[PDB]
């Protein structure tokens, strides 16, 4: 989903070193939130492992 | 979404440019033709006199 | 012979223009016309 | 003679249609245009 946000906010028709730069940046940030986060619980489907 | 559809648009108003210009230019190259023809035209005019 | 190159010149921009419009139909929708499409039919989904 | 007039004084109407349409061309994009870019996609990025 952030690669999708990322193409379509670098869809467009000047594309400069600054804006291409931020839209990298907000990628990141994405990312980096999708990353930092920590398991609490989990189940399992099956009846045998 | 409305940032995109605006920068398609101004695309294609682009395009529509160089349909307008190629044909302008077209044009002017049939016209420097058309003055060969009347300069022998007028050769052959002279030679009739 | 000049009338000649009169009309075979204007044919060659005869042939820039439908060449040009051909362009322009087999790839009638960009990259960027249906992202639209996708990002404003996104905005539909959230009603429920 | 005159028909030479009239031929090349309509050459150059067309030149000046087809350098005008060169002028648009060239610089496609003016600085109000971008600037409505740069202002529309700054609003994009509030949503974090």
């Amino acid at each position: 989903k952030m690669m999708d946000a990322l193409l379509q906010s670098v869809s467009q028709s000047q594309l400069n070193a600054d804006t291409v730069e931020d839209a990298f940046m907000s990628y990141l940030t994405s990312f980096e939130q999708v990353a930092n986060l920590k398991v609490i619980s989990a189940y399992h489907d099956n009846i045998n492992n | 979404a409305d940032k995109i559809s605006q920068s398609e648009t101004y695309r294609r108003r682009r395009q529509e440019w160089e349909i307008q210009r190629n044909n302008a230019e077209a044009e002017l190259k049939q016209i420097d033709a058309q003055l060969k023809s009347l300069a022998v035209r007028r050769e052959a005019a002279v030679l009739q006199k | 012979d000049a009338e000649k190159t009169v009309l075979e010149k204007s044919k060659a921009g005869a042939q820039s223009r439908f060449d040009s419009y051909g362009k322009l139909y087999d790839e009638n929708i960009n990259a960027g016309e249906n992202q639209a499409m996708t990002l404003r039919a996104s905005a539909a989904g959230l009603t429920t």
